[PDB]
């Protein structure tokens, strides 16, 4: 009962930033480097 | 290879889990970066 | 595709019957059966008593992959039948145990 | 009729979309087992021979 | 009066041990103790 | 081994000439365990052993 | 066999000492060969010096 005005502030803050991110970063992370001619993603051994 | 004496020469890694696609690398006896080997390293491990 | 209950009794009945065809053209020399499996809770003592009471057949059991299933029964089967036991955890371990 | 090239099985299908450019798969080890009824045209008077 | 509360407190402790000894297995496979512990479920289900 | 970029994976034991004189001919019979527990990394390994 | 024959290499693993042979070219072998000794093939994942 004391920590509810906080939990409604956290919630609307996750709503604010989620929407901003959606506008700003929507559909932007869909290109990686591949091996030429192939469907094999190229990374270094410790790289994600 | 379970002892340092056997951990010599070369082994095969298999990229993308594929037993047709493998490369040759040297095997090496490696120590963990955080260990409990003396008391002072053990305090560094436990701080982490 | 893997699906369903493990049964080492219907697996070694089917194996022995296959081994006894004698109508087909055959090598008729070393008769051996090798099973690839991870862990076994049943030793199937009954199937080996009759099908190979005199141990004509040789049984090799292979435990593969990194897993926690019990390997004692499989080792026992190998020991009972004058076969051998081989683990394979890895792809680089396949080449020297399937020739050994 | 016997030739140096290995005896082949099936229609060869390799996927170009999944072969890395520098890993070197196994080439071949099979024996060259051509049969007499496959080196020459088969008869019934040759299966007797 | 007294022991009715201490027999169901050890009956529930046995149901909680029964849950914790169950071994989840992939792709509709089982062992023998998972078979006997689902026949032990009918006991706790008839006591409660 | 490493002076070109193709690397030999040739084993004498594996060789057919080595094998015929290693041992006598044989009627084998591979059993494969296909129960649910095997599915995963282990199932992948079996197809490559056989 | 399968080692660089270049004289200036000199790896010299412990336990072992190599040979630089002289390698005449030949017929009945369609490759250069030495008749003074036998080569040795060690497979690749096997360490030599064990
Ligand atoms: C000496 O203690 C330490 O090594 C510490 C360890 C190993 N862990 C971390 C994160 C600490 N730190 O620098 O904040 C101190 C620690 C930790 C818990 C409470 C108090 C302290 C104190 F060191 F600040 F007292």
């Amino acid at each position: 009962l004391p920590l509810f005005h906080i939990a409604l502030l956290v919630l609307f803050m996750v709503i604010i930033y989620a929407i901003i991110g959606l506008e700003l970063f929507k559909g932007k992370m869909h290109k990686t480097c591949y091996y030429i001619g192939t469907d094999i993603v190229a990374t270094v051994e410790n790289e994600k | 290879k379970m002892t340092e004496e056997e951990c010599r020469g070369y082994y095969y890694v298999y990229k993308d889990g594929d037993p047709t696609q493998m490369e040759l690398r040297p095997r090496q006896w490696i120590h963990n970066d955080f260990h409990f080997d003396n008391v002072l390293s053990a305090m560094m491990s436990l701080f982490t | 595709t893997a699906k369903g209950i493990t049964d080492y009794k219907k697996g070694f009945s089917f194996a022995f019957e296959q081994l006894l065809n004698y109508n087909v053209s055959r090598a008729n020399c070393n008769k051996i059966i090798m099973l690839f499996t991870d862990g076994g809770e049943e030793r199937a003592q009954e199937i080996f008593a009759k099908y190979n009471k005199d141990k004509k057949v040789r049984v090799f059991t292979f435990s593969v992959g990194q897993h926690n299933y019990d390997r004692g029964p499989i080792q026992w089967m190998a020991c009972e039948n004058k076969g051998y036991y081989y683990e394979i955890p890895s792809i680089g371990a396949i080449r020297i145990n399937t020739q050994e | 009729n016997l030739q140096p090239k290995p005896i082949g099985v099936g229609i060869p299908t390799i996927n170009l979309r999944k072969r890395r450019p520098n890993v070197q798969n196994p080439k071949s080890q099979e024996p060259v087992t051509l049969d007499f009824l496959d080196a020459e045209l088969e008869n019934d008077i040759k299966v007797e021979i | 009066w007294k022991p009715f509360e201490t027999i169901i407190l050890l009956t529930i402790f046995a149901n909680c041990v029964a849950l914790a000894v169950y071994l989840p297995m992939p792709e509709d496979d089982n062992n023998s103790l998972n078979l006997g512990l689902e026949k032990l479920e009918y006991f706790f289900l008839t006591v409660f | 081994s490493r002076t070109p970029n193709k690397i030999d994976l040739y084993d004498v034991r594996r060789r057919p000439w080595y094998i015929q004189g290693a041992a006598s001919p044989k009627d084998m019979l591979i059993l494969v365990d296909v129960s649910g527990s095997v599915s995963g990394l282990t199932l992948k390994l079996i197809r490559t052993s056989v | 066999a399968k080692d660089d024959l270049d004289p200036e290499k000199n790896d010299s693993e412990p336990g072992s000492q190599r040979i630089k042979p002289v390698f005449i070219d030949d017929a009945n072998f369609r490759r250069q060969v030495s008749y003074q000794h036998a080569a040795v093939h060690i497979p690749t994942d096997i360490y030599e010096g064990s």
